[PDB]
């Protein structure tokens, strides 16, 4: 029913420097005296953590480094310094009239030094075989930025049916990102070829990382 | 010590209403507000309606009045959440939040609902040893493979949740109305196969509690 808007939707911040984040009304919700404004935290798979209230008032457990200010439609939030911890997704929500909404969202992530990821090329296991599936996994950790390409080789030429990605939320610690692929194949495809390749391009390096085996060995 | 325990995930055919419930402890269940709060995956929040446990007394949103209905028990002090004829934009992970005017200071875990009209499926775990050949050194990394399963979610354990320190956990993506999720842990080629390392997987549909040893091949 209010409107929140988030600006910017994603911001970029390097480890120990200073984070805007403004969050517009479409009605003033500090109407009869005092903002009603609360401001969240929210990790992957973790419900929302109440920063801030009121937009000025902090709640027990959160450290002053956690910084919000505004009134009537205009209010931001400010984290000074950040840590690797910080990496969320924040909200903020409206009280007083009439149903609670919260904002639009806007994410946080960090820059730091450019990380090239370790490589590793996993052959089906034994009891895929007996079921009749076989799946080649390939295996990219730590690593930053989060642009990366993956391509499989299969005997010297691409494949790119049946291919499963998935890529990791930033690191809580390290502040790396991580991807795993696979070639989703049947027995009956994976004994005709004998060569698969993992192929990766970043931008640490030109040459891709290639990892590769043999089904002969 | 306050705390809020929200039951399990849930899966559920189109046009059957399901019940969500709240456990809350460490505190006087009757005289504190409870909010419900909708997120659509990969989305933001919404405020689904307040419920006061002393007696009945709710105001949902306008969006949601006509779906979903609030009952708390105070003998059990369990807050809980009917959710008439599931569709397709319903499936989402639904929060209860303990509140003290104006903002939701505790959180529960979150029920991830999922509509979803499949069939539930067992899932398949592939131990994921380095390719074939005696050792390489320095440090080698381990995988988990988690084939064709169904619904959400599969909770990873590495060594009952010793070592997990160094362990990247993908999250799942569907492909043909099936779930697949992959699991990486990089060690120190000491401690490998001197130590034994064990993969944990738990799946609530299915009732299924594989644990597989990785060997070398």
């Amino acid at each position: 029913d209010i409107v929140l808007t988030q600006s910017p939707a994603s911001l970029a911040v390097s480890l120990g420097q200073r984070a805007t984040i403004s969050c517009r009304a479409s009605e003033s919700v500090d109407s009869y005296g005092n903002s009603f404004m609360n401001w969240y935290q929210q990790k992957p798979g973790q419900p929302p953590k109440l920063l801030i209230y009121r937009a000025s008032n902090l709640e027990s457990g959160i450290p002053a480094r956690f910084s919000g200010s505004g009134s009537r439609t205009d209010f931001t939030l400010t984290i000074n310094p950040v840590e690797a911890d910080d990496v969320a997704t924040y909200y903020c929500q409206q009280s007083n009239e009439d149903p609670f909404t919260f904002g639009s969202g806007t994410k946080l992530e960090i820059k730091r030094a450019d990380a090239a990821p370790t490589v590793s090329i996993f052959p089906p296991s034994s009891k895929l075989g007996t079921s009749g599936g076989a799946s080649v996994v390939c295996f990219l950790n730590n690593f930053y930025p989060k642009d990366i390409n993956v391509k499989w080789k299969i005997d010297g030429s691409e494949r790119q049916n049946g291919v499963l990605n998935s890529w990791t939320d930033q690191d809580s610690k390290d502040s790396t990102y991580s991807m795993s692929s696979t070639l989703t194949l049947t027995k009956d495809e994976y004994e005709r070829h004998n060569s698969y390749t993992c192929e990766a391009t970043h931008k640490t390096s030109t040459s891709p990382i290639v990892k590769s085996f043999n089904r002969n060995e | 010590q306050v705390q809020l325990q929200q039951s399990g995930p849930e899966l559920v055919k189109p046009g059957v209403s399901v019940k969500i419930s709240c456990k809350a402890s460490g505190y006087s269940f009757t005289s504190f507000y409870i909010y419900w709060v909708k997120q659509r995956p990969g989305q933001g929040l919404e405020w689904i309606g307040w419920i006061f446990p002393g007696s009945t007394n709710t105001k949902y949103n306008e969006k949601f009045k006509g779906k979903a209905t609030l009952t708390a028990d105070t003998s059990s002090s369990t807050a809980s959440m009917q959710l008439s004829s599931l569709t397709s934009e319903d499936s989402a992970v639904y929060f209860c939040a303990r509140v003290d005017g104006y903002a939701m200071d505790y959180w529960g875990q979150g029920t991830s609902v999922t509509v979803s009209s499949a069939k539930t499926t067992a899932p398949s775990v592939y131990p994921l040893a380095p390719v074939c050949g005696d050792t390489t050194g320095s440090s080698v990394t381990l995988g988990c493979l988690v084939k064709g399963y169904f619904p959400e979610p599969v909770t990873l354990t590495w060594n009952s949740g010793s070592l997990s320190s160094g362990v990247h956990t993908f999250p799942a993506v569907l492909q043909s109305d099936l779930y697949t999720l992959s699991s990486s842990v990089t060690v120190t080629s000491s401690t490998w196969p001197s130590q034994s390392i064990t993969c944990n997987v738990a799946h609530p549909a299915s009732s299924t509690k594989v644990d597989k040893k990785i060997e070398p091949r």
